[PDB]
DNA sequence: TGGTCGGCGCCCGAACAGGGACTG
DNA sequence: CAGTCCCTGTTCGGGCGCCG
């Protein structure tokens, strides 16, 4: 009996039309359980074929729960919806999160439910639930209340949300708290303990206005880059110079103090691969200059918060994963290395996956935004794997690039 | 109250701002009038027709297709123009289930409705737009408009409302009756339970009383109380399973259609078949105008055809699945990127096979090729089963882990195990990690005039060995790619190669053993003939060594 | 006579996207 | 610095097979 927050989707935009995708039988069986459970309850209801709109359903494990929790790609729509949820009752970010020694993450998602949803909108929460060999045509349901991980359901509550909040921000006021999708991020500068108990606090704070918490930590300070380096060498052949001029050419298109000129000079002739080549003096201090060059920071790379966060991924081999975060070519807001992940020399899926998820984490702390990935890998081998390994409650965009490395500038 | 109401409808507009179909009718043959107007007089009586006043502005064609297998006759409405304007669905409909996945049940009941879409209301409000006029002997009799009080056969939204429909009558019976399987399929519905078959006869008829009640009739005619059951073209046996007998046409001259019949027959039939190839049989299909056009048979269709036809001529069959026993996929490469797969529990009863013959690429290798193929069967499997095989591959683990940790794309296989069928899958060549000391290095470069077509491809070695040599109606690629085959074809064993081409160098490190292009193939031959291959790129224009030197002898 | 609907599969070709190299 | 041309890969609708 709470009044409903009216929504609409952007002007022109029709609803989200996706099919279901095939589904394991241990997923099926759980979100069958789930949905039987939320009917009753009355987040969701059946509905039928008139409705012409579909988005994606599947389940997920988070990271140790061993517990299901119902997952919806609301992907396309929240593109849909997109207006709504940055124009109006979006939310701030705080710049110093990044700062703090220990960020927590914690699902809210169940606290949406709560809420009810515009009875005009909710014929666009439409999700079909497959069956095994196709026994059964698709049963389909929608969302009577505000879903899990679409991007209206943090907006509409977040008037709810600051009040509940509002008690533990005045008791703590250095804490930070930062709200992206079904998570809440808090960070404090705390000790490890402290840090901990004053979650419980939260916990317990959440509990008398009746939410279940079913503990994701950070520490954004240990965070560090991953810069562009050069060999060191007691002897250069000619193929070790041609390698490196290489690198330094591209890596010309980022920092444009980058010189050339005498390292060019030692590979004149027409040489064999393997001949060794003394370095001269002028060639040495290029080289010194250029490692010098390559320590400092671009000229003029700020966040854009109108623009996207655009993520690419190297799979460097021996586990080792290397990443740029960036919204213009060569002016990059952080480049990392990921390596003795998940799956680690074994499984290269489970750690791109990984991967994905680790720089999401990092750009919702640092911007508040998700970044869209470009993936090494092809596409029906991604799609065919990637639910598996999915512990989280969000889903960034992607989309898949074959680009073979002439040159190795990130890694070494 | 003049027509009654049996069970729950679904609302349906039309799509907004847009008015009823309206066309003229067929000029219907008086012999299929017969036929129609015998049957549609009778819908009234029931209630499934109405007659409706000048009132109703819409017309749409009509015509009838006899029942196969059957002297009865289809009535079916043309909607073509309304399905245009109508809103749109969301099919429930989300594939065709596989016996295969079917376990193994001791009494099997499968049953038929009778009138399906008749039985099934439909949107009262909806119901004017159906409005279509009926043909007499002559033209002088006019004939009554009719308007549906049900699902019409030829509508866009008739599939899509009676299995919601249908699912929600099931649902009660299904939920006081956890144990009963109940494979519903459009009007076709497999009741199978592990009760003995006295008490399964028994819920047999009760769940008849239960569909009863909402209208729906099984008649006798198409129940099937006695093996072997007619399900989705299979017959269904206690223990096995196989498709229905099929027919591959015989003609002596073949046009364009036939060989789509005989191609679609295969791809049916090799679901459990072992080992059919349609690959030589598609070559003849590529780049034709005509359906009807005439096409002979080379003599790789016909040797193709020759064993697929043996194949057929033994009876096959496949078998159930037992959840306990696991799931195993093994799978055999054919050639010419063909690949055939058997999936099983107890070794050599399969459950289905399947083959896999996409080409993806302009250049490509068994390795790629095979994780689509397994990539392929996975999702397969767990759309009919729901969890993913164990996997047997005509590949060594070390083929595989050289692979797959060094290229440079994210790849993956699940759990599998080596087994040594032949022909195996390997890397026909490696690309060597660092340059080889005492090889002789070859610096290469082509290039190529837009304008006119011409090039130059070339190389320069540390050596003092030289090439240049031109080319006529080439492109800037295919002259760097020139150059390479150049230095390979004019090198020992062993050998370094700088090339400065992003193109070729991507091509090369991924280990094609086939392409499309000839060129390339002919740099695969070459390559899997060295030893010891070193391939480093330079970046252009930067006045690098030997790769400025062979810059100029291709400008040239 | 030729003619309807939805689903799934294959194999095709055409139309479209986009990334590099080179041309002014 | 735009605008092409190569070249590759994706998507989508056509035909057929199969099921109601
Ligand atoms: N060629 C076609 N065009 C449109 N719909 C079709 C169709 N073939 C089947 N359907 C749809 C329409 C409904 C259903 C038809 O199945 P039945 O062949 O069994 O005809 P039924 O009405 O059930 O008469 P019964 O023999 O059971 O007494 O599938
Ligand atoms: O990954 C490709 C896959 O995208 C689908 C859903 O599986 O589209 C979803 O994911 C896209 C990529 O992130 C989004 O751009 C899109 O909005 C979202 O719906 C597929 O249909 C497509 O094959
Ligand atoms: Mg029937
Ligand atoms: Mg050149």
């Amino acid at each position: 009996p709470i009044e409903t927050v009216p929504v609409k989707l952007k002007p022109g935009m029709d609803g989200p039309k996706v099919k279901q995708w095939p589904l394991t039988e241990e997923k099926i069986k759980a979100l069958v359980e789930i949905c039987t459970e939320m009917e009753k309850e009355g987040k969701i209801s059946k509905i039928g074929p008139e409705n012409p709109y579909n988005t994606p359903v599947f389940a997920i494990k988070k990271k140790d729960s061993t517990k299901w929790r119902k997952l919806v790609d609301f992907r396309e729509l929240n593109k849909r919806t997109q207006d709504f949820w940055e124009v109006q009752l979006g939310i701030p970010h705080p710049a110093g999160l990044k700062k703090k020694k220990s960020v927590t993450v914690l699902d809210v998602g169940d606290a949406y439910f709560s809420v009810p949803l515009d009875e005009d909108f909710r014929k666009y929460t439409a999700f079909t639930i497959p069956s095994i060999n196709n026994e059964t045509p698709g049963i389909r349901y929608q969302y009577n209340v505000l879903p899990q991980g679409w991007k209206g359901s943090p907006a509409i509550f977040q008037s709810s949300m600051t009040k509940i909040l509002e008690p533990f921000k005045k008791q703590n006021p250095d804490i930070v708290i930062y709200q992206y999708m079904d998570d809440l991020y808090v960070g404090s500068d705390l000790e490890i303990g402290q840090h901990r108990t004053k979650i419980e606090e939260l916990r317990q704070h959440l509990l008398r206005w009746g939410l279940t918490t079913p503990g994701y930590e950070l520490h954004p300070d240990k965070w560090t880059v991953q810069p562009i380096v050069l060999p060191e060498k007691d002897s250069w052949t000619v193929n070790d110079i041609q390698k490196l001029v290489g690198k330094l050419n591209w890596a010309s298109q980022i920092y444009p103090g980058i010189k050339v000129r005498q390292l060019s000079k030692l590979l004149r002739g027409t040489k064999a691969l393997t001949e060794v080549i003394p370095l001269t003096e002028e060639a040495e201090l290029e080289l010194a200059e250029n490692r010098e060059i390559l320590k400092e920071p671009v000229h003029g790379v700020y966040y854009d918060p109108s623009k996207d966060l655009i993520a690419e991924i190297q799979k460097q081999g021996q586990g080792q994963w290397t990443y740029q975060i960036y919204q213009e070519p060569f002016k990059n807001l952080k480049t990392g290395k990921y390596a003795r992940m998940r799956g680690a020399h074994t499984n290269d899926v489970k750690q791109l996956t990984e991967a994905v998820q680790k720089i999401t984490t990092e750009s919702i702390v640092i911007w508040g935004k998700t970044p869209k990935f470009k993936l090494p890998i092809q596409k029906e081998t991604w799609e065919t794997w990637w639910t598996e390994y999915w512990q989280a409650t969000w889903i960034p965009e992607w989309e898949f690039v074959n680009t073979p490395p002439l040159v190795k500038l990130w890694y070494q | 109250m003049v027509p009654i109401s049996p069970i729950e409808t679904v609302p349906v507009k039309l799509k907004p701002g847009m008015d009823g179909p309206k066309v003229k009718q067929w000029p219907l043959t008086e012999e299929k009038i017969k036929a129609l107007v015998e049957i549609c007089t009778e819908m009234e009586k029931e209630g499934k027709i109405s007659k409706i006043g000048p009132e109703n502005p819409y017309n749409t064609p009509v015509f009838v297709i006899k029942k196969k297998d059957s002297t009865k006759w289809r009535k079916l409405i043309d909607l073509r123009e309304l399905n245009k304007r109508t809103q749109d669905f969301w099919e429930v409909q989300l594939g065709i289930p596989h016996p295969a996945g079917l376990k193994k049940k001791k009494s099997v009941t499968v049953l038929d409705v009778g009138d399906a879409y008749y039985s099934v209301p439909l949107d009262e409000d909806f119901r004017k737009y159906t409005a279509f006029t009926i043909p007499s002997i002559n033209n002088e009799t006019p004939g009554i408009r009719y308007q549906y009080n049900v699902l019409p056969m030829g509508w866009k939204g008739s599939p899509a409302i009676f299995q919601s429909s249908m699912t929600k009558i099931l649902e009660p019976f299904k939920k006081q009756n956890p144990d009963i399987v109940i494979y519903q399929y459009m009007d076709d519905l497999y009741v199978g339970s592990d009760l003995e078959i006295g008490q399964h006869r028994t819920k047999i008829e009760e769940l008849r009383q239960h569909l009863l009640r909402w209208g729906l009739t099984t008649p006798d005619k198409k129940h099937q109380k006695e093996p072997p059951f007619l399900w989705m073209g299979y017959e269904l046996h206690p223990d096995k399973w196989t498709v229905q007998p099929i027919v591959l046409p015989e003609k002596d001259s073949w046009t364009v259609n036939d060989i789509c019949k005989l191609v679609g027959k295969l791809n049916w039939a090799s679901q459990i078949y072992p080992g059919i190839k349609v690959r030589q049989l598609s070559k003849l299909l590529r780049g034709t105008k005509a359906l009807t056009e005439v096409i002979p048979l080379t003599e790789e269709a016909e040797l193709e055809l020759a064993e697929n036809r043996e194949i057929l001529k033994e009876p096959v069959h496949g078998v159930y699945y037992d959840p306990s026993k696991d799931l195993i996929a093994e799978i055999q490469k054919q050639g010419q990127g063909q690949w055939t797969y058997q999936i099983y529990q107890e070794p050599f009863k399969n459950l289905k096979t399947g083959k896999y013959a996409r080409m993806r690429g302009a250049h490509t290798n068994d390795v790629k090729q095979l994780t689509e193929a397994v990539q392929k069967i996975t999702t397969e499997s767990i759309v009919i089963w729901g969890k993913t095989p164990k996997f047997k591959l005509p590949i060594q683990k070390e083929t595989w882990e050289t692979w797959w940790t060094e290229y440079w794309q994210a790849t993956w296989i699940p759990e599998w195990e080596f087994v040594n069928t032949p022909p195996l899958v390997k890397l026909w060549y490696q690309l060597e990690k660092e340059p080889i000391v005492g090889a002789e290095t070859f610096y290469v470069d082509g290039a190529a005039n837009r304008e006119t077509k011409l090039g130059k491809a070339g190389y320069v070695t540390n050596k003092g060995r030289q090439k240049v040599v031109p080319l006529t109606n080439t492109t800037n690629q295919k002259t760097e790619l020139q150059a390479i085959y150049l230095a390979l074809q004019d090198s020992g064993l062993e050998v370094n190669i700088v090339t400065n081409s992003q193109y070729a160098l991507g091509i090369i490190q991924a280990q094609p053993d086939k392409s499309e292009s000839e060129l390339v193939n002919q740099i695969i031959e070459q390559l899997i003939k060295k030893e010891k291959v070193y391939l480093a790129w330079v970046p252009a224009h930067k006045g690098i060594g030997g790769n400025e030197q062979v810059d100029k002898l291709v400008s040239a």
